């Protein structure tokens, strides 16, 4: 997401015990528009066989 | 903001970076037929399969001597 912008901040959701991902996170890039276009681009994006939902 | 970086990235993910054209110089007002491959015949059969012989051999050319006085 440095492709989309120099980020304000990222955070990820792990478990606290034997810390591994609980499969979500948050970000601000700088801007409202940056967040909008990232969400619009990748709302229903597929990958290896999860798909992310972004809001 | 413009978010020019990020809309370039948008265009990238949505089109997949195959996004420019090789522009060809074209200077002639008229475009002409390209010069292409032109074989020669390989018949499976001959046209008549036997050459005709020498039509005009010498013994046939010369019919006669003249035997007149002049």
């Amino acid at each position: 997401f440095a492709q989309f912008g120099d980020l304000k901040e990222v955070r990820l959701a792990r478990n606290k015990k034997t810390g591994n991902s609980r499969h979500y996170g948050f970000l601000e890039f700088v801007n409202k528009e940056d967040a909008m276009i990232a969400q619009e681009s990748m709302n229903n994006y597929l990958l290896m066989g999860h798909l992310l939902q972004v809001r | 903001a413009p978010s020019a970086k990020a809309t370039a990235a948008k265009k990238a993910v949505v089109k997949g970076t195959n996004g420019k054209k090789a522009l060809k110089v074209r200077t002639s007002a008229t475009f002409r037929l390209p010069k292409t491959l032109k074989l020669a015949r390989a018949p499976k059969y001959a046209s008549k399969a036997v050459p005709h012989y020498n039509r005009l051999d010498s013994y046939k050319v010369i019919e006669q001597p003249i035997t007149s006085e002049t």
